[PDB]
């Protein structure tokens, strides 16, 4: 939610998910993303949805990307000994998006 | 004396006499205590109890001193008199008694009193003419009217129920066999 | 000019009065039905104009503005004949439109459309406060004292420039105690989402209505409109003017209420479906196979997302004590497990619903927000989802991923029902009487149930005792189950549930979103159940061993328990124990329904304890 | 001309009739004469029933409520005309003789459909006389109206004059006489304003909002621009609840005048205030009888009543004595002492209850919000520092900085329940220090260098940092709060929810005997739309309690405080709970009704705070 | 009871139309059951049968309506419509009620009633366009209605006169007007010592 | 009020609807052997109009 | 005290008295209180316990003047008050079985006391006792609705298949239409085997 310096209240911007809707969203090193920033995806990945309720705007944007993320494993290489849940800093709610 | 008009089994007269109204004490009477909720105790003169009508409305009469004294009761208070004189039509009876006319025609009984008669009889006149805007108007509910209707006692809710039944049947009658 | 008109308000009083289908006469009938009720309208259904003279509907559709105020002056003609005798007043009458014209959407709204009647949809995200336009402006002279007056129709007039009989260049003064007033109403409507083009954001209109449609409506409705697409000259480009919709007639789509202080706006039709619905013997195994009919198994989140849609019962002691009547539920689980599904679901068969995701959400976003306006330059108030779905539910998705300080302000407004404020010199505490659903996963994603079941959960107990029933759903890998998922899913997919799904609406096993929604509705407004004397008697033998259970297994576990059991809990029971007794519209709950809350109770909040 | 003499005479016969109102003119007359010119002064208003009114001629009466404008200014100019038969002194002022102070009528009862409040009142109900009930918010400050200005005619010896007229003045239209004085005579004589001679009349507006317990499912309140002029300017402060009578009026060219273009844009309202009638009951205190005071006299006599009293604070809610007598302590609030050299000691008890979730700590918050004369609510995230404290704002009649209250002021003399209060911001709970030790909070903002008053009592309630109380740890590790802020408060009760069989079973019994109740008149299943006393009478009983009595600290007393004091500090005590047992003492002998502190009020007062420290 | 509750103390809008089917109505008859001087015959018990078997086609008689109903069921039958289903007389009675605020018009007690049973039954036989027979007779329905609304302001403890007032209009209003007079009547009796 | 019964007119119209619907049963006979049935139709017709009237009557008090 | 356990009896008996008017058909009225009305008869008889303890301590010398006065007379009224809530719930529930019986056996029983059950049956032999006798030539149990209608067409709702009835026969094939006399097919109409009118 941006808020204007003019009529100085308050109106959404779009992100990426919506500039992408009906298309692709691309999120390269997707394992160096902060948690916090990491984890704004998981409503536009099944629900195809963004869903603000900020600054008394509350509404539901349509997100309808596939997303493509690209990924390295702990420790910069992959070791093929262990499992993946393992080789890899993310979880299960995002791994099974 | 009662009057024939209202029914030994007649429920909504049954539930009016349920009613408590407000009653002094003139005696004292051992055993009598579970009117105060305590049976081991004696009644008190002077102890300002509520009593249902039909234990108030016989002990009025009997004892001359009798048994009990009614107080004026909330429902006739001169505030209840004046919001009655000045819109008969807005005003919410519901909350004032469920049964508010059937209680002021045997409180007009009890004590004989052209006032209260005077004043009871125009409120009645008075929403009369609105129980028939809103009984003969038929959709083809109106928040103006479920606003009335809720507005409304138990006794002139059969009044509205049987008017607006008979409306109904005569609009089905005429517009389809 | 005058002739025209007076020939053209002949025509529809001619209208009123002829027009008949079958024996009745159905404007003449509508108008004196009206009348008494004291409502100064008309409702007029566009097809009835078009069947009775189609050049009316060619006059009326080729210039709205002009030909609108002909029709109300002929209505009011119509109303003085048909309800006062002659020879022995009422205001000027508002037309209301009906039609079937097609909708337009409203991004599709452009210079085409300037001045025609246009049909359209929307939700409704705000309403104005009611301002007063005038009727009739009663006028007097400044400088000779002379004095007349101006009717006025709210169409597309102004204080006359010359005295109408030196007196002066601007000589008139309205005087206010002879002058008359109607209310006016702002809306502002945004499309529906469905409707959205691809990355666009969500349009918006700000339209107008007056008389009998004004307060007709709330914010987060739906609703279609008739109305005059038209502009008007804001001081807010060059020859740039703003549009805008004069609403010559609302219709809310599914009979959502709108300001309702809960009257019986009900029809016998469909009261006495539902009073036969009722008394169904088998009515709790339908509404719970309704709840989400493409989602399988989950059978004790669909009987308790049942229980959240009735609420319990809301009580005020003598005390001036407020109890609680809303049941609020956690849905905490392993991921892909219809979670989400469900909370998307409760949003459509709520009468009212917001769907929220924690982590798109801020305290002031959910609860009360403090805006500066920039004409006053004041602050006032503006409600949040918690508002929004007041008297409602609130679905509150990644209940997990929400912010510490934004999940804090919610614990009020779940327990107490209020949002309380005291900021920039406002303070309040507003009503918010609402259920909240929420959707969690635990920590580490999946529950790994090897580990602590304390360890799992990051919510702490002043939180999850807000909760009455808490599901700890976990997902188990058995080979029978889910073969019996795979070929259900499947059947989705290729189409086949969909005619299963109406198939079993015709055979009764199910009810439809609008015929659910119009019954919760109704059982909120007919009944609040009260505890049978024996209901209690096991509602307390069961609490104090649900407590000694628990105290059993904190000493195994050497701590106190991370999901509580508190009173709050007893009352939980309780609650869930009246909802039961809504479905069913008993006036009284029953040892019947103290067995299956405590069964809900036992199959959510406990055996998520019992970890 | 015509029909306004008339109604000037037939509100003449009206007066004649209900001799009252011969009698209350009198009553203001005579005492106005003893205080101005024999030795503060009453206003020249007389507030008329309304049923008198009706009973004497309804279609005066209905005149009066449905067109105002035609019917109340010939029947206060009836009401001046009977005011000045009555009126004589020997030699009166000239400001008198110029005066320009007509009788103003205020109204009584019975408003019927014109009672409405700021959601309900709509333009059908324009140029009527309407009661209107809600809480004030956004009073603007005083402003003199001229609406007279008498000059003096040098070279002639005449003094003239002229009057002014303003939309709000009148209850009719006029032309508005410009604002501008005359600087010349007719004649062409220079002249000079005489104030002092002339006529000014205070102004104020008011906004009234819907009370937020009315306001309809998920709406945000309505709110009314009132104005107020004469007496009736301070009668309210923000958060009073009121029921104001006055015409509601519209204003302005609404946009008919070529000046403007939106042609969307309506008219202005406001109601011209004629009468306001404050309010606390959900009536802004009990007025008591001869038989209210001699029930709270007697019943204080029985030695049981700080069990009486406080077990009827609060029935609903089981368990919890001790809590419940010190909320009884807060509300008969000990006695402030204004020492000399700025040494000014607190009367105000402050209580934080501080425990496990869902133990009634909220559901006793919202008793003392309910049960007390005035009672502020607030919670932990919904307050700002700014909202607790006073905000700057621009007053939009006037184009002036000021100052609006924030809870901690609006409370001052009453309670401010904080719930969530270790939810608070660091930033926030800065406001909260100020309050509790100086009763006042500082503005230095915006070029306002002010001290307000805040003499409040702080009631609140929090959680421990662990959601539950961990009885392996510290207090300063389980509560997350300062100690030079614990130390403001003088009872922090420590609460847990623990598992006991029997007290499981007892407080389950009470909560489904409470689940149970019906209230009369309702139907089975119909939807809501040895000793204790009703809790209007335990509002009486605190409010005789606070106007009557102001107890003296005794040597008795002393003898045990010092006892008790020596005590506990010799086995977080400190210098601050010496002056803790005065305040619970000197509460306590206003329970009793009792002008000294005696040895029993010093002992329930260690005991009550013994607990609070041991959990005994 | 025996008597089910919509009953009780009033008529049905079908047994109103019931009596009102007991009045004679002149008709047309189609068929000629008279016999010449040069068979089943009709033999009823409640209405004059010497009607019916003197019958000749074209020639107008009076039956009882329920019977002109049943014969115009078949092509059997045409029904007269009576000298006040005209837009003459109709537009005479609109005028006399406009003129006598105070009174209602002397129309017959079955009017609402005869037009609505003829209006669906015979709706070929009029002589005038049925439109504006139809239009008038709401017209009358509609002027009647607000001097019924005007009357309602009088209700009273003693009585009421209702001069011209059909019976369907009296059917109406009877569980209205009887119920608030018997509770006037219940106050006042009350009063008195 | 209960108001005193017809006791002689009830007498006759209840020898009547008994002769009446003896004489349709009778002339029914006629037709297995004009022929028009108007007059049948009728006198059906008639008895029940009749004995709609005694039943209402007979129930209500 | 004493009345307060009545006034719930008779809030059942008006709750039951809109039920059986609000709804259209004839609904199954609702199950008896035996309870509420078994606590009613023991409230009875401790007023009864309470006349002879008072009527006893008379010769005992206990100031019988003003105290049996008020205390035998305050006993009994509350007696006369269980009396009346008592049959004013018992008459209203005679009231719907005397319904039934015309409306429907003229042509639920677990609800009803056995009281009622005998009565329900007594009653139903009552009417046929009238119906059967003079006066049989008027089927009493028929319609109130008035034969306004000579031939109707019928559509046969349920099958039941080739039945008998007192004028004729009828094969109730389901969805078959029939155009036939009102008199005959109106029992038919009542039982809901047939459609229309
Ligand atoms: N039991 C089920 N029956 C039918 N569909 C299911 C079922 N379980 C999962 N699905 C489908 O698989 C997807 C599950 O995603 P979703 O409903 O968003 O999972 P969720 O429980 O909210 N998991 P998450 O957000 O990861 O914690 C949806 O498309 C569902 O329709
Ligand atoms: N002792 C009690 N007696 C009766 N009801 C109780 C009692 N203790 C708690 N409750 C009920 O428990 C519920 C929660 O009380 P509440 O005041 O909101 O809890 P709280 O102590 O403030 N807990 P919290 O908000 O989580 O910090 C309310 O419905 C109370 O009435
Ligand atoms: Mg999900
Ligand atoms: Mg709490
Ligand atoms: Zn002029």
């Amino acid at each position: 939610v941006r808020k204007d310096p003019i009529t100085k209240e308050w109106t959404l911007e779009g992100g990426a998910l919506v500039l992408a809707d009906k298309g692709v969203c691309l999120i390269d090193e997707f394992d160096k993303m902060n948690d916090q920033d990491r984890t704004s995806i998981h409503e536009a990945m099944e629900q195809q949805s963004i869903s603000i309720s900020k600054a008394g705007i509350v509404t539901t944007l349509q997100a309808r990307c596939s997303i493509i993320a690209a990924a390295n494993p702990n420790g910069g290489r992959y070791n093929s000994t262990l499992p993946l849940a393992q080789n890899v800093s993310l979880t299960e709610p995002i791994l099974s998006r | 004396s009662h009057m024939a008009s209202m029914g030994y089994y007649d429920i909504d007269d049954v539930l009016a006499d349920g009613t408590e109204f407000p009653c002094k004490f003139q005696y004292d009477i051992p055993g009598l205590g579970y009117l105060e909720n305590n049976p081991g105790r004696p009644i008190t003169k002077n102890t300002k109890l509520s009593l249902p009508l039909w234990l108030a409305r016989i002990l009025a009469i009997v004892g001359p001193v009798p048994f009990v004294e009614l107080l004026p009761p909330d429902m006739f208070s001169t505030k209840v008199m004046n919001a009655i004189k000045t819109d008969p039509v807005a005003l919410d009876l519901h909350s004032i008694n469920s049964h508010f006319f059937s209680l002021a025609i045997k409180w007009i009984m009890l004590f004989s009193e052209k006032e209260l008669a005077n004043v009871v009889s125009e409120l009645l006149l008075q929403r009369a003419q609105e129980l028939n805007h809103h009984a003969s108007s038929l959709s083809i509910t109106n928040i103006a009217t479920s606003t009335f209707l809720l507005k409304l006692e138990e006794m002139e809710k059969e009044i509205y129920k049987k008017s607006h039944e008979s409306y109904k049947d005569t609009k089905r009658w005429m517009f389809k066999k | 000019n005058d002739d025209d008109n007076t020939e053209i308000i002949k025509s529809f009083k001619n209208f009123i009065l002829e027009f008949r289908l079958d024996s009745q006469f159905i404007y003449r009938d509508q108008l004196r039905n009206n009348i008494l009720v004291k409502n100064y309208s008309l409702t007029v259904n566009m097809e009835h104009l078009i069947g009775y003279n189609e050049d009316i509907y060619k006059k009326l559709s080729d210039e709205p503005s002009d030909i609108i105020p002909l029709f109300e002056t002929a209505i009011t003609q119509v109303a003085k004949r048909i309800s006062i005798l002659s020879r022995a007043s009422l205001p000027t009458f508002q037309l209301i439109l009906n039609s079937n014209a097609n909708q337009i959407p409203l991004r599709d709204l452009d210079s085409e459309h300037v001045s025609k009647i246009v049909r359209l949809s929307g939700i409704i995200i705000s309403t104005s406060v009611l301002s007063s336009r005038a009727t009739y402006l009663s006028i007097m002279c400044r400088n000779c004292r002379h004095t007349t007056s101006i009717t006025i129709n709210n169409f597309n007039v102004s204080l006359p420039r010359s005295c109408l009989s030196n007196c002066g260049p601007d000589p008139y003064i309205i005087i206010h105690e002879s002058s008359k007033f109607i209310d006016q109403q702002f809306l502002k409507l945004q499309e529906i989402p469905e409707l959205v083009p691809v990355g666009e954001m969500p349009r918006n209109l700000t339209m107008t209505c007056d008389r009998y449609l004004t307060n007709k409506v709330i914010p987060g409705t739906r609703v279609t409109i008739v109305g005059i697409y038209s502009i008007y000259n804001s001081k807010n480009g060059v020859a740039i003017r703003t549009p805008y919709i004069k609403i010559l007639g609302i219709q809310s789509d599914v009979e959502t209420s709108s300001i309702w202080n809960s009257v019986t706006m009900f029809t016998e039709e469909e009261e006495e479906e539902f009073l036969q619905l009722s008394r169904n013997p088998k009515l709790y195994e339908i509404l719970t196979n309704s709840i989400a009919p493409s989602i399988f198994g989950n059978e004790d989140i669909k009987k308790a997302i049942v229980c959240l849609l009735m609420g319990g019962s809301k009580k005020i002691l003598p005390d001036g004590m407020r109890l609680r009547g809303d049941i609020n539920v956690l849905l905490l689980g392993d991921p892909g497990t219809a979670k989400s599904q469900l909370l998307k679901f409760v949003e459509k068969v709520s009468p009212i619903a917001v769907y929220t995701s924690g982590k798109g959400s801020s305290a002031a976003g959910l609860t009360a927000s403090v805006q500066r306006d920039p004409m006053t330059r004041e602050f006032y108030l503006e409600g949040g989802a918690m508002v929004l779905a007041d008297g409602g539910v609130v679905c509150i998705d990644e209940f997990d991923k929400m912010r510490d300080e934004d999940r804090v302000a919610i614990h009020e407004a779940m327990e107490q029902q209020t949002i309380s404020i005291a900021k920039a010199g406002i303070t309040t505490v507003l009503n918010s009487r609402t259920s909240v659903l929420a959707a969690a996963n635990p920590i580490y994603g999946r529950y790994d149930d090897l580990k602590s079941p304390g360890d799992n959960i990051d919510f702490q107990t002043t939180i999850l005792s807000r909760f009455d029933m808490i599901f700890i759903v976990k997902d188990d890998h058995n080979e029978e189950r889910d073969i019996s998922i795979a070929n259900h899913v499947i059947n989705i997919h290729t189409g086949n549930a969909n005619a299963m799904q109406n198939q079993q609406e015709e055979n009764g096993s199910e009810i439809s979103i609008e015929k659910m929604k119009r019954y919760i509705t109704y059982c909120r407004l007919k009944c609040a159940p009260r505890l049978s004397p024996q209901a209690a008697e096991k509602l307390s033998s069961n609490f104090v061993t649900i407590r000694k259970q628990l105290l059993i297994n904190e000493l195994e576990s050497t701590e106190r328990s991370s999901i509580p059991i508190t009173i709050r809990q007893l009352e939980a029971i309780i609650r869930i124990t009246e909802s039961l007794a809504k479905l069913e519209l008993s006036p009284i709950a029953q040892e019947r329904h103290v067995d299956e809350a405590i069964r809900l109770f036992q199959a959510s909040t406990m055996d998520a304890a019992s970890q | 001309d015509a029909v306004f003499g008339d109604r000037v005479r037939r509100f003449q016969e009206f007066l004649d009739t209900f001799t009252s109102y011969r009698d209350s003119v009198r009553s203001i007359q005579v005492y106005n004469s003893n205080n101005a010119a024999n030795y503060n002064i009453l206003p020249h208003r007389i507030i008329i029933s309304l049923d008198d009114l009706r009973e004497f001629d309804r279609s005066f009466w209905s005149g009066i409520l449905v067109e105002p404008a035609y019917f109340i200014p010939p029947a206060e100019k009836a009401l001046t005309d009977l005011a000045d038969s009555m009126d004589d002194v020997p030699h009166p002022n000239a400001s008198a003789v110029s005066s320009r102070h007509p009788w103003k009528l205020s109204f009584k009862g019975s408003f019927g459909a014109h009672a409405l409040s700021p959601r309900t009142l709509t333009a059908q109900h324009l140029n009527k006389l309407v009661s209107v009930e809600g809480i004030v918010t956004k009073t603007s400050l005083v402003r003199p109206k001229l609406i007279r200005s008498v000059h003096y005619a040098a070279k002639t010896g005449r003094f003239h004059y002229r009057d002014y007229t303003d939309a709000t003045t009148t209850l009719t239209t006029r032309i508005p006489t410009p604002a501008i004085y005359p600087t010349e005579d007719t004649e062409g004589n220079k002249l000079t304003t005489e104030y002092g001679y002339s006529t000014f009349i205070d102004h104020q507006r008011i906004t009234v909002q819907e009370m937020p317990e009315m306001a309809p499912a998920g709406q945000l309140p309505r709110s009314i621009d009132v104005i107020l002029d004469d007496d009736l300017v301070d009668k309210t402060k923000p958060g009073d609840r009121v029921n104001v009578v006055g015409v509601f009026k519209s204003l302005g060219a609404g946009g008919m005048n070529q000046s403007n273009s939106n042609t969307l844009i309506g008219f202005k309202t406001l109601i011209l205030g004629n009468t306001v009638y404050p309010l606390h009951a959900r009536a802004a205190r009990q007025m008591l009888t001869d038989f209210d005071i001699r029930n709270i006299n007697k019943l204080s006599k029985k030695k049981d009543i700080f069990d009486i009293l406080s077990q009827s604070l609060a029935p609903s809610i089981y368990g919890h004595d001790h809590i419940k007598k010190a909320i009884l302590l807060m509300l008969m609030g000990g006695v402030e002492k204004n020492l000399e050299n700025g040494s000014h000691l607190r009367g105000d008890i402050n209580i934080l209850m501080v425990g496990d979730p869902s133990t009634a700590k909220s559901q006793l918050l919202r008793f003392v919000l309910n049960t007390a004369s005035l009672a502020i609510a607030t919670t932990g995230r919904g307050s700002s520092g700014v909202g607790l404290t006073a905000a700057v704002t621009t007053d939009r009649e006037t184009g002036e900085r000021r100052l609006e209250a924030g809870a901690m002021v609006l409370a001052d003399r009453g309670v401010v329940c904080i719930d969530e209060f270790d939810k608070m911001t660091d930033v926030d709970r800065v406001a909260i220090h100020e309050v509790m030790e100086q009763q006042t909070v500082t503005i230095a903002k915006a070029g306002i260098h002010t001290t307000l008053n805040a003499r409040c009592s702080v009631i609140a309630a929090a959680n421990p940092v662990f959601g539950q109380y961990d009885v392996n740890r510290d207090p300063h590790q389980n509560i997350a709060l300062p100690d030079s802020l614990l130390s403001r408060f003088d009872l922090l009760f420590v609460v847990t929810d623990d598992i006991n069989e029997i007290r499981d079973r007892s407080i389950s019994e009470h909560v489904l005997r409470t689940h149970r109740y019906l209230p009369p008149g309702y139907l089975e299943g119909e939807p809501v739309r040895p000793k204790l006393v009703t809790i209007p009478f335990l509002r009486k009983y605190v409010q005789y309690a606070k106007e009557r009595v102001i107890p003296q600290l005794t040597q008795e007393a002393i003898n045990v405080i010092v006892k008790n004091y020596t005590d506990l500090r010799n086995d977080p005590i400190t210098a601050r709970t010496l002056e803790t047992l005065i305040r619970l003492a000197t509460a306590h002998a206003k329970v009793r009704l009792s002008k000294t502190v005696n040895k029993v009020d010093a002992k329930v007062a260690a005991n009550l705070l013994r607990f609070a420290l041991l959990g005994e | 009871m025996s008597l089910p509750a919509h009953l009780q103390q009033t008529f049905s809008p079908e047994e109103i139309q019931f009596i009102v089917e007991n009045e004679p109505i002149k008709i047309f008859p189609r068929i000629t059951t008279r016999q010449k001087i040069r068979h089943t015959r009709w033999q009823l018990i409640t209405t004059d049968d010497k009607a019916l078997n003197n019958m000749v086609a074209m020639r107008s008689t009076e039956v009882v309506l329920w019977i002109a109903l049943l014969l115009k069921q078949q092509s059997k039958c045409s029904i007269v419509a009576p000298q006040w289903l005209t837009t003459k007389e109709l537009d005479r009675k609109i005028q006399y009620e406009k003129t006598h605020p105070d009174r209602f018009s002397e129309l017959p007690w079955n009017w609402l009633v005869l037009a609505r049973i003829l209006f669906n039954k015979a709706k070929d036989d009029f002589h005038d366009p049925i439109h504006e027979l139809r239009g008038k007779i709401q017209d009358l329905r509609e002027i009647r209605q607000i001097k019924v609304l005007k009357g309602l302001k009088y209700l009273n403890e003693s009585h009421l006169q209702l001069d011209n007032l059909s019976l369907l209009e009296i059917n109406e209003l009877r569980p209205f007007i009887t119920e608030i007079m018997d509770k006037l009547r219940e106050i006042h009796t009350a009063s008195l010592t | 009020e209960l108001l005193p019964y017809p006791h002689q007119l009830m007498k006759r119209l209840l020898n009547r609807i008994s002769m009446q619907s003896q004489l349709i049963e009778n002339i029914s006979m006629g037709f297995l052997d004009n022929e028009s049935k108007l007059p049948l139709l009728c006198m059906e017709t008639e008895l029940e109009r009749l004995k709609f009237v005694i039943r209402s009557y007979i129930r209500c008090r | 005290m004493y009345g307060d356990l009545g006034n719930k009896l008779v809030l059942e008996a008006k709750r039951t008295k809109q039920l059986y008017a609000r709804s259209n058909q004839d609904v199954n009225l609702p199950m008896y209180h035996e309870d509420i009305i078994r606590n009613i008869l023991k409230e009875v008889s401790n007023l009864r316990k309470n006349t002879e303890y008072l009527k006893e301590q008379q010769q005992l010398g206990m100031l019988d003047d003003k105290v049996a006065k008020c205390q035998y007379f305050v006993t009994l009224l509350c007696m006369e008050r269980n009396k009346r809530c008592l049959l004013a719930y018992q008459r209203l529930r005679t009231d719907i079985l005397d319904s039934m019986a015309w409306n429907n056996n003229g042509l639920d029983t677990n609800n009803l006391s056995h009281q009622e059950q005998e009565y329900l049956k007594e009653y139903c032999d009552l009417i046929t006792d009238l119906k059967s006798g003079d006066l049989v030539d008027i089927d009493l149990s028929g319609s109130l609705v008035p034969p306004s209608d000579v031939f109707i067409d019928v559509r046969v709702l349920k099958d039941a298949g080739e039945i008998q009835t007192e004028y004729g026969v009828f094969n109730l094939i389901k969805d078959s239409q029939f155009f036939v006399r009102q008199s005959d097919v109106e029992r038919l109409i009542q039982q809901g085997y047939l459609q229309k009118i």
